[PDB]
Formats: structure tokens, C-alpha cells, sequence
């Protein structure tokens, strides 16, 4: 019996806490177990004997995951679809600095978070930021670009070309 | 020396301005 397991942060428990309940249904139309362990503050997945298609506890796998990273739930689920994929960018490691990490992870929302939303208009996908990570979720390309923007963003390289780029090319695709 | 950036945040944010 496949199974996977996933380390959430003490602020997100309450809100888990009161949506599992819907969790489990959403997840119990594909006859896929899940617990939520508050002891070792994490939540799992797995397959039983009654699951029809065990290849999509790789996408069970992928909700609890964006659910530990604060992505709404509503949202987040929409990942047990076959079409949507999702992508979890680590932006911790690429700064020794504290306080420079920040500044660079403010430029990648920007100012009332406006460039993000650009972002999010360009590569068709949502995108969430939140500590140390980056969660995205859309089709692959747009996925991708995001991945890009935001790994080259976070190595000094200014967003705006990327942006004016798609921009360009959303431009010819008319 | 991070003048740059600081003109590219203005320069962004005025060509977002200027599309929407």
C-alpha cells in the first residue's frame, strides 16, 4: 500500500484542523485514506485495497503538500483534476543573507503584489508565495515560466524582462 | 550600484501601468 507524508508548520494547523473534514471526502471519491497527525504535525495519504486508480495518490501526494505551504483549500484541490499540475519552488537556498532574501522575494510580488498577479495573467497559472517557497499551479509551459521567473528572480535578475517577454509573446499568439 | 534594480522597480511598475 503506497503512502506519502508531508511536515506542516505549527500557524497552518488550526486551519487544517477545520477543513479536513473536507479533505477526506474529497479524497474519499477516490477511496484514498488520510490522517491528520497533530502530535507530529503533519498530514498523510495513502492508497487501500479499494482504490480504482493508485496513480493518483501522486496527485494526493501534491494537495497536502500545497495545503502545508498555506494554499487554500478550495484552490488546492483542484489538483486531484487531470489536467492541472503543480509545482512547490524552494527560494530559501539561493541567498546566505537574511534580510537580502526578503528584498528580492518582495521584488518577485512586488508592490500590492502587482507583478505577481502580472505573473499569474501571463503564465495563465495561481501563484502563492509564502516563506521560503514558491507554489504554483497550472498548465506545464506556464508552470515553467513561473519557475524560471521566480529561480532567476531570487539570482538578482530583474523580473521585467521576463514579464515584457511574455507580455510580447501573449502579443503574438493574436 | 543597486540603482538598477530601484529603476527597474519604477520601470516595471509604470509598464504594467501602461498595458492594463
Amino acid at each position: 500500500e503506497s503512502s506519502f507524508m508531508t511536515l506542516f508548520p505549527k500557524y497552518r494547523e488550526s486551519y487544517l484542523k477545520t477543513i479536513w473534514n473536507d479533505v477526506t471526502r474529497a479524497l474519499d471519491k477516490h477511496n484514498i485514506a488520510c490522517v491528520l497527525d497533530l502530535v507530529e504535525g503533519s498530514m498523510t495519504v495513502k492508497t487501500t485495497r479499494k482504490t480504482y486508480d493508485p496513480a493518483i495518490i501522486l496527485k494526493a501526494r501534491d494537495l497536502i503538500k500545497l495545503l502545508a505551504r498555506s494554499v487554500p483549500f478550495p484552490q488546492a484541490v483542484k489538483i486531484l483534476q487531470d489536467d492541472m499540475a503543480c509545482d512547490v519552488i524552494k527560494i530559501g537556498n539561493f541567498v546566505t543573507n537574511k534580510e537580502r532574501f526578503v528584498k528580492r522575494r518582495q521584488r518577485l510580488v512586488g508592490p500590492n503584489g502587482n507583478t505577481l498577479k502580472a505573473l499569474e495573467l501571463l503564465t495563465k497559472c495561481y501563484i502563492l508565495v509564502q516563506g521560503n517557497t514558491v507554489s504554483a499551479m497550472g498548465p506545464f509551459k506556464g508552470l515553467k515560466e513561473v519557475r524560471r521567473v521566480v529561480e532567476d528572480c531570487m539570482k538578482n535578475i530583474h523580473p521585467i524582462y521576463h514579464i515584457k517577454e511574455l507580455m510580447i509573446k501573449r502579443e503574438l499568439a493574436k | 550600484p543597486e540603482a538598477e534594480n530601484l529603476q527597474n522597480d519604477l520601470e516595471l511598475q509604470q509598464f504594467l501601468r501602461e498595458s492594463h
